[PDB]
């Protein structure tokens, strides 16, 4: 993550991120809504950061330092550029909504009143079709990526040294290859609980409550569609095993 | 320090997300209780053995049967959670969660955890449950369910007061270290 965004999201909550004199100006219900929106954006920033570790540190490092067989790096990190494109764009939109809302003269004091529309746009039309297509492909390749990783770590000396070298720093503690893959698979099923809790504290403006109710339904539809399009690919699985599924 | 993987399973009302948060912070959040848990690698020393225990939540995956099993590969210990203020969470253990975990995690130890033990003697909980001809889960009911499902052990904790939380994760580490 870039320093500007890391510092903007360093606090444990929105109530601790904003100045105390600004916090005092809002009703309890607004602070509750704002803390949950802040958690959605902060976790999105961390998810984008996980995708940058996978593309820049892992994938690109293996291409530039290792002599693996063709199709191996792609097998390890399926759809990583498409996932990074979907979420970097979604993160840009969330950060721009926060930026426009800042008080003049402040880089930390803001209130986001209109998240629903942004969430409807992300989880509908072409962007939803691309999310559905990408996660259906990624989650169906999850087991194959893990098995390919385990095999390479156990049998390839230079691959093992590469992994131990780039995952040694403490800031990578939670972000080994397999941990990154599961963090990404689990991301999409975090959206309904974040959105429902934001909706819980967004009854003040009827149009906002309606837009978040629509967004929640679109997210659940996306998850149901992705879940229905999954079948784990297996390296070595014969056609007979597949058509007798 | 050897690396082990822990996954917590159970109904959403079992308080699994809260349990992982309170353990990983060694504090019940005073300002904001997070809606979600990403992952965490806890440094634990149990009986003189140092372990890095990776923690994972399954909250949000309950209605997605093809997404949910993706959390299970290479799991070393399962925490099967239910809430003491909810007899309905305990009923979903033997024929929903238990057969799933035994299929995707064969021979992996399971610790059955009774969460929210601080609500067993809560007057508001007792009055609310009596409306559905129910009452808080009794300690023997938890032990009998753990015995029946072939659990490694039975434990209770409170994420609210922190009582028993550390013990659950130190025991999960011992179970993950076993042959
Ligand atoms: C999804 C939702 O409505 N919620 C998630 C929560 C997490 C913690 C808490 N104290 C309340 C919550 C309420
Ligand atoms: C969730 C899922 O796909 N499952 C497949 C199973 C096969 C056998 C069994 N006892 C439980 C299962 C659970």
């Amino acid at each position: 993550s870039m320093e500007m965004d890391e510092k903007d999201f360093a606090a444990d909550s929105w109530s601790l991120a904003v100045d105390s004199s600004f916090l005092q100006q809002h009703k309890k219900e607004v602070m509750k809504q704002q803390d949950v929106i802040y958690e959605l954006i902060q976790t999105e920033l961390h998810h984008v950061r996980t995708l940058k570790i996978m593309t820049r540190l892992f994938r690109t490092g293996m291409l530039e330092e290792l002599h693996l067989e063709p199709g191996v790096v792609q097998g390890l990190f399926p759809c990583v550029d498409e996932l990074s494109d979907i979420h970097t764009r979604f993160l840009s939109q969330l950060l721009e909504r926060r930026r426009q809302a800042l008080c003049p003269g402040s880089t930390r004091n803001f209130v986001i009143h209109r998240l629903g529309d942004l969430l409807i746009s992300q989880f509908s039309g072409p962007s939803a079709e691309q999310m559905c297509k990408t996660y259906s492909e990624f989650c169906s390749r999850h087991s194959k990526a893990l098995k390919l990783y385990k095999e390479l770590y156990a049998r390839d000396k230079r691959f093992q040294q590469f992994i131990r070298k780039v995952t040694r720093p403490a800031v990578l503690k939670r972000h080994g290859v397999q941990e990154c893959i599961l963090l990404v698979t689990q991301r999409i099923t975090k959206y309904p609980l974040l959105i429902s809790r934001i909706l819980q504290h967004s009854h003040g403006i009827e149009e906002e409550r309606q837009d978040l109710t629509t967004a929640l339904g679109l997210v659940k539809e996306l998850l149901s569609n992705v879940d229905e399009g999954i079948y784990q690919l297996e390296k070595g699985a014969r056609l007979q095993e597949i058509y007798n599924r | 320090a050897i690396r082990k993987k822990l996954v917590i399973v159970g109904d959403g009302a079992c308080g699994k997300t809260c349990l992982l948060i309170v353990f990983s912070k060694d504090q019940f959040p005073e300002v904001y209780v997070p809606t979600v848990f990403e992952n965490y690698v806890a440094d634990i020393e149990v009986d003189g053995k140092q372990v890095e225990l990776a923690l994972w939540d399954t909250a949000g995956q309950e209605d997605y049967d093809r997404l949910r099993p993706l959390s299970y590969p290479d799991t070393d210990v399962i925490l099967m959670c239910f809430s003491i203020d909810s007899p309905d969470s305990l009923e979903n253990i033997p024929e929903k969660w238990t057969p799933e975990v035994k299929h995707f995690c064969p021979n992996v130890p399971i610790i059955l955890v009774g969460n929210k033990k601080d609500l067993r003697n809560d007057e508001h909980t007792r009055r609310e449950l009596a409306k559905m001809k129910q009452e808080p889960v009794k300690p023997e009911e938890g032990r009998d369910m753990a015995n029946r499902i072939g659990a490694f052990g039975y434990m209770e904790c409170s994420a609210k007061t922190k009582d028993g939380v550390r013990e659950v994760f130190e025991m999960a580490t011992r179970a993950a270290l076993q042959a």
